[PDB]
């Protein structure tokens, strides 16, 4: 996404990013969802199960 | 390089003093001016009378 790459499983998101806010990284700083770069739509980013 | 512009609406019970509560911030959007800002202004509508 945007040039950043991660492995994770892709899920649509309840919760919002603002306006200008276009992505999220948690407290280990992985990114906690991404917004869809083509349509503003946030997606939740879960790392597959291990 | 970026200027931020944040807007909040909060009713207001006096007159001219600010509220004790917290009012919090949103900028709308994220302009890439690119250029250091160090004099600000305000603009006034004045109509002929």
């Amino acid at each position: 996404f945007n040039g950043l790459t991660g492995t994770g499983v892709l899920t649509e998101s309840n919760k919002k990013f603002l306006p200008f806010q276009q992505f999220g990284r948690d407290i280990a700083d992985t990114t906690d969802a991404v917004r869809d770069p083509q349509t503003l739509e946030i997606l939740d980013i879960t790392p597959c199960s291990f | 390089g970026y200027f931020k512009i944040y807007s909040k609406h909060t009713p207001i019970n006096l007159v001219r003093d600010l509220p004790q509560g917290f009012s919090a911030l949103e900028p709308l959007v994220d302009l890439p001016i690119g250029i250091n800002i160090t004099r600000f202004q305000t603009l006034l509508a004045l109509h002929r009378s």
